[PDB]
């Protein structure tokens, strides 16, 4: 190689040298203060500030501070606002701003980075396919969508453009239109493609129109590494967790958490009915496009580890029962909510994101014909009163073909082979 | 949007840096 020097900084470039030395050679703080010194004495060389980014930036790493990477990140801005700043160190600078700004989670902050790199380097597709991700962040779907949509009509073969406008249409339901896309991209073999995302979500497209390669493309992405098996295919995993789709109460060890469920099921029964009789607008529809058809809604007691205080006020003595159990309400991965499921619904074939989680069910009111879930090769049912348990990791599905409504409450367990600091340290999903 | 029951979303877990 890149092109990062000036004609001034060329003459400067033994000093340059000299700072950039002392950060390859891991002296930070000698680093800083050196690229500090070139600022001051050269104001407006665009290698010296370059140079004290990336010095803040490493000092970021080892001292993990945010505001200090704020601070590279204001320095890489500067970069670009210096005179007679060369194409290779402008792009290389502004780049590793808006990176920075996702690390931290200033997600508007970086649109604004990718927009102003896109208005600088108008021919440069990458960084398009950089802004789409982008709006995929902020979850703007809409706007990702126009920019794939602006790179495949240019680059028609960019394989990226390809995988990620796929995973768009299969968000919003255009299950066929994205299989070729999804396919092609993975296909392609261009960087980027390689993600358990787009195998994910390639085959699921494929089993929900009846394409049989779908498990070809689930063999795969677990021969590159993207899922545990073909079986188990989240993507937010602790490795090494015990796998298996059916859990016994005494092999999860929660046991005094089932006895609780199954001695005061008709209390958590009962609720669950006043809502429904009485504050029905409490069950929210299931919202992921995981229904083929029919009606199925969710009241959420817990979730991400919270407590929905307006929520418990309409199950008040189900929230007291098992506030005494943290195993389910600290699990930032799971939630805790009822789960009503009328006739005529079926649910896809689906995963759950994450090995950390098991989900109990406990039926409350179970009609005698109709209701059945597979998880894996293995189909069940419920019995009012009693729990199930089984890890949504593996793929499952629901069917309800009864002549009455199903209710059931579904508690998400921490995986109990996970250590409290692991349950502690973990990001909520 | 979150990821409550399956993996819908591009990412499913928040950015907060260090
Ligand atoms: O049967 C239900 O209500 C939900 C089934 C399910 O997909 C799940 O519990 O993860
Ligand atoms: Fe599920």
């Amino acid at each position: 190689k890149p092109k990062l020097l000036n004609k001034f900084d060329k003459t400067i470039k033994a000093e340059l040298d000299a700072a950039e030395k002392l950060r390859k050679r891991g002296k930070i703080e000698e680093a800083v203060n050196a690229f500090k010194e070139l600022v001051r004495k050269y104001p407006q060389s665009p290698r010296a500030r370059y140079g004290k980014a990336q010095c803040e930036d490493d000092l970021a790493e080892k001292r993990r501070s945010n505001e200090v990477l704020r601070g590279a990140i204001e320095t890489y801005q500067e970069v670009a606002s210096l005179p007679d700043v060369p194409a290779d160190l402008l792009k290389l600078s502004l780049k590793r701003r808006s990176d920075r700004q996702q690390f931290l989670g200033h997600m508007r902050g970086s649109l604004l980075t990718l927009q102003r790199l896109v208005q600088l380097f108008p021919n440069d597709t990458s960084l398009k396919n950089d802004l789409g991700v982008g709006y995929l962040l902020i979850g703007d779907n809409d706007n990702a969508k126009k920019v794939y949509e602006e790179v495949l009509s240019v680059t028609p073969n960019d394989g990226f453009a390809k995988v990620h406008y796929g995973f768009i249409l299969k968000a919003q339901n255009k299950i066929a239109e994205s299989i070729p896309y999804l396919k092609e991209g993975i296909e392609s073999g261009d960087p980027g493609t390689d993600d358990g995302r787009f195998y994910f979500h390639l085959g699921d497209a494929m089993q929900r129109v009846g394409n049989k390669e779908a498990y070809k493309w689930y063999e795969l992405g677990h021969k590159r590494g993207h899922f545990a098996s073909v079986w188990q295919r989240s993507l937010y995993n602790v490795n090494g967790l015990k796998a298996q789709p059916w859990w016994t109460p005494k092999e999860t060890g929660y046991t005094e958490l089932v006895k609780s469920l199954e001695r005061n099921w008709k209390l958590i029964r009962d609720e669950g009915l006043a809502v429904m009789d009485k504050a029905k607008g409490l069950f929210l529809p299931e919202d992921e496009n995981l229904r083929e058809k029919g009606d199925w809604s969710q009241f959420t007691l817990w979730q991400q580890g919270r407590r929905n205080e307006n929520a418990c006020k309409g199950a008040p003595k189900t929230c007291t029962l098992l506030e005494k159990f943290p195993e389910t309400t600290g699990c930032r991965r799971g939630q805790i909510k009822y789960s009503i499921m009328h006739p005529g619904t079926h649910v896809w074939p689906h995963t759950g994101p994450t090995n950390c989680r098991l989900r109990m069910h406990l039926g409350l009111v179970i009609p005698k014909e109709g209701c059945k879930i597979r998880c894996a090769n293995e189909t069940k049912t419920w019995e009012e009163g009693k729990v199930l348990i089984f890890d949504d990791s593996f793929e499952h599905e629901v069917w309800q073909d009864a002549s009455s409504f199903r209710l059931i409450f579904i508690v998400d367990v921490w995986h109990p082979e996970l250590t409290p600091q692991q349950r502690r340290s973990l990001p909520a999903i | 949007g979150k990821c409550k029951n399956g993996l819908g979303e591009y990412t499913c877990t928040s950015l907060e840096g260090f």
